[PDB]
RNA sequence: ACGAGACUCUGGCAUGCUAACUAGUUACGCGACCGGUCGGCGUAACUUCUUAGAGGGACAAGUGGCGUU
């Protein structure tokens, strides 16, 4: 989860399923940062994966859900944002005092 | 074949309310403070 | 300082006036803007009981245009919509001829030069290059070049020698001229955005405005600060002094001239429609202007009915 | 139900308080200035966030509104907030006071003043109102 | 150029190629109350009481007309024909003539530019169509 | 911060655009007389019916009423 983060990931999710030790089998999950579970941008946002483990009393499932950060260009994560996040362009700077006196070479 | 490995930790929050609770409660404070 | 009157009311239109214009050489036509798919055609009577025909319906246009303009001659007429096409409306077949859907880039508005040697068009890949018809590489702007989005150049308004205006709703706004075309400065401060303005003849004037209404004065040869003169919100509708040179605009229904000289109006007397309901809104209206003579205005509400007025301009 | 989800409200809010000049009361330019300033990745939520610009505009133009603090209101809020009356409202010729005042006035080596005129007391104690 | 986007609706279209010529009174090129299916006979001779004979001596409207649907074949002959008229006025003297035969023809009736959009619906799960489902037992 | 909503697909609308020798036009037309277009073949209209894409279009947007207005 660490190593995820770090490397970028606006969050992650690993959920541990089997035999925790002890004839029932446990579900440990561990999210952190955050992720979407509904609608369409889960299929371009989120990527996920299924992993089984043989241990020698049986099989330990891992799953691993990776929410990629926007990024325009590169295709290291999604293009199209977030198609709930507004984003605002800041409007040009004027600092102006009352006389408009302007600094020229 | 293998088997995972329990740290005290995750074996208390286990077994905190099971057989083993004592002794799951006996290895953590022993991880804890054990000098 | 003239004397107007809604003389009398008309009725039978859906599109609404945006941005006056014409050409000397075949005035012949006058076009307005729309929203139907549309660019709809006025007519000329100059009597009592004619101020305005609906003779067709212009079906044909991509989108809605920004602006209006016309070739140098009138066979032309470059109509570019808010998407970066161009339409050019002649009536060699009574219809439109040539479309051009060739940008990349959403491009504002189009022009046309006055001698038919540059064409410029406005990208978004922040490249502006300079284009003719003899098939040679005239100029690019590559570094340093525009940090937003331009909209449409302009030129000489009479017959001179052509120089080049970039105005933008991106409130930057240059002007060069062929001769030197040279850059002295760059700097920021400005307080709104330019629909369009027109230079002179002769290339020593460039009108400004504002919402803040600190509207500065431009020269061709630098960047020199002169003046700061007032002004009222963003304009909508411009129409120069065919004569001399003032300024005009309009915050809503009301309209405001301001004159270099006097500065003050001589007497504006205003009709307007009333209603028993006080909470409703009465229709609103643009602008207005003349179109080259001054006998005859136009304007339409929001309620769907379209007025003219007849003034005695004296 | 058409109640708008807080992203369009908020994004309504912070488009009007930074873009108030360009926006006005018509739906349309609403929808195209919106989209010139601002990144809207559905064209669904950019007719929502437009549509609540023109109500919420309809709603400044007959006054002040809490959520948003554009830049005229505040300004005009200052320039009245700053004003003072030609003369203080503290500046009476006369002020009435009771014979109380008057004699801590006196025991508080006031009783010199001119501008006092001293006003009967109430000639009854009826002050609390009934119980019941 | 050429515009013609002629009568449609529901399923079928009339075709209706606006010229001058001949421009006699027909009906799938047959006489005015005369169609086979004898259903919906009347909607075309009335206007042609009010204005004169004079007036359709030059409109040409050759029509092509395809369609299974009576609802969808007729109903576009009205939409054509309001179409035709005002293609005809709006090019040729002016659109107040149009705005006035327009004006007449669609405040008579709305149904000409609108079409019906209901359409049948999906089938869904654990049921014989879109809204039935399948007997419960217990 | 998840979920709801947004979102994706899907309909419903373009006398606008992009243009199609596989389905749909043709009067420098033959397969017709006592001036009404006539099916293996006849297809220099950038297309309306069909196909599908780039967009447009709807927002409680307008008006009236109720509601802390």
């Amino acid at each position: 989860l660490r190593f995820i983060m770090e490397s970028g990931a606006k969050g992650c999710e690993v959920v541990v399923s089997g035999k925790l030790r002890g004839q029932r089998a446990k579900s440990m999950k561990f999210v952190d940062g955050l992720m979407i579970h509904s609608g369409d941008p889960v299929n371009y946002y989120v990527d996920t994966a299924v992993r089984h483990v043989l241990l020698r009393q049986g099989v330990l499932g891992i799953k691993v859900k990776i929410m990629l950060p926007w990024d325009p260009t590169g295709k290291i994560g999604p293009k199209k944002p977030l198609p709930d996040h507004v984003s605002i362009v800041e409007p040009k700077d004027e600092i102006l005092p009352t006389t408009p006196i302007s600094e020229q070479k | 074949g293998t088997d995972l490995v329990t740290d005290p930790f995750e074996d208390f929050e286990f077994n905190c309310n099971t057989k083993y609770s004592g002794g799951v409660t006996r290895n953590l404070m022993r991880e804890l403070n054990g000098g | 300082t003239e004397q107007m009157t809604l003389r009398g009311t008309l009725k039978g239109h859906n599109g609404w006036v945006t941005q006056i214009a014409t050409t000397p050489q075949f005035p012949d036509m006058i076009l307005s803007a729309s929203r139907d798919k549309t660019i709809i055609m006025w007519k000329l009577t100059r009597d009592e009981t004619n101020y305005g025909i609906p003779q067709r319906a212009l079906r044909g246009h991509s989108h809605f245009v920004s602006d209006v303009v016309i070739s140098s001659d009138g066979q032309f007429a470059l109509s570019g919509s808010w998407d970066g096409t161009l339409r050019l409306w002649d009536l060699t077949t009574g219809t439109t001829t040539r479309r051009f859907v060739g940008h990349t880039k959403d491009v504002l508005s189009v022009a046309f030069s006055s001698d038919n040697r540059q064409i410029v068009s406005g990208s978004r890949d922040k490249t502006i290059k300079l284009w003719n018809t003899l098939g040679v590489c005239k100029y690019t702007v590559q570094d340093e070049s525009h940090s937003e989005w331009v909209s449409c150049v302009r030129f000489s308004p009479n017959s001179s020698n052509p120089i080049i205006v970039s105005c933008g709703w991106d409130k930057l706004v240059k002007v060069w001229n062929l001769a030197n075309c040279k850059l002295k400065t760059n700097h920021i401060g400005h307080t709104g955005y330019l629909n369009t303005v027109t230079v002179s003849p002769d290339g020593s004037l460039c009108a400004s405005g504002g919402k803040d209404g600190q509207a500065m004065l431009w020269d061709l040869n630098e960047g020199k600060h002169l003046y700061t003169l007032d002004g009222g919100d963003i304009i909508n509708a411009l129409c120069f002094s065919p004569n001399r040179y003032w300024l005009c605009a309009a915050t809503g229904p009301s309209i405001k001239i301001w004159d270099l000289e006097g500065k003050i109006i001589v007497d504006e007397l205003k009709q307007e429609v009333i209603s028993t309901s006080s909470k409703a809104e009465p229709p609103q209206c643009t602008s207005l202007a003349w179109s080259a003579d001054g006998q005859t205005l136009f304007a339409g509400y929001t309620d769907n009915l379209v007025r003219v007025w007849q003034v005695t301009i004296g | 139900g058409r109640v708008r989800t807080k992203t369009v409200k908020k994004a309504a809010r912070v488009i009007i308080e930074k873009y108030y000049t360009r926006l006005g009361n018509d739906f349309h330019t609403n929808k195209r200035v919106c989209e010139e300033i601002a990144i809207i990745p559905s064209k669904k939520l950019r007719n929502k966030i437009a549509g609540y610009v023109t109500h919420l505009m309809k709603r400044i133009q007959r006054g002040p509104v809490r959520g948003i603090s554009i830049k005229l209101q505040e300004e005009e809020r200052e320039r009245r907030d700053n004003y003072v009356p030609e003369v203080s409202a503290l500046d009476q010729e006369i002020i009435e006071v009771d014979p109380d005042t008057k004699e801590m006035l006196k025991l508080l080596d006031f009783g010199s003043l001119s501008n006092l005129q001293v006003t009967q007391p109430t000639v009854g104690m009826n002050f609390k109102t009934p119980r019941g | 150029q050429s515009v013609q986007v002629f009568g449609r609706k529901k399923t079928a279209t009339a075709v209706a190629h606006c010229k001058r010529g001949n421009g006699l009174i027909k009906v799938n090129g047959r006489p005015l109350e005369m169609i086979e299916p004898r259903t919906l006979q009347y909607k075309l001779l009335e206007p042609v009481l009010l204005l004169g004979k004079e007036r359709f001596a030059g409109v040409d409207i050759r029509v092509r007309v395809k369609g299974g649907g009576h609802v969808a074949q007729i109903y576009a002959i009205r939409q054509s024909i309001s179409k035709a008229l005002v293609a005809y006025y709006q090019k040729y003297v002016d659109e107040a003539s149009k705005k006035e035969i327009k004006d007449i023809l669609i405040q008579y009736d709305r149904t000409l530019l609108v079409a019906d959009p209901r359409r049948c619906e999906s089938k869904k799960f654990g049921g014989p169509g879109a809204r039935a489902r399948y007997q419960k037992s217990y």
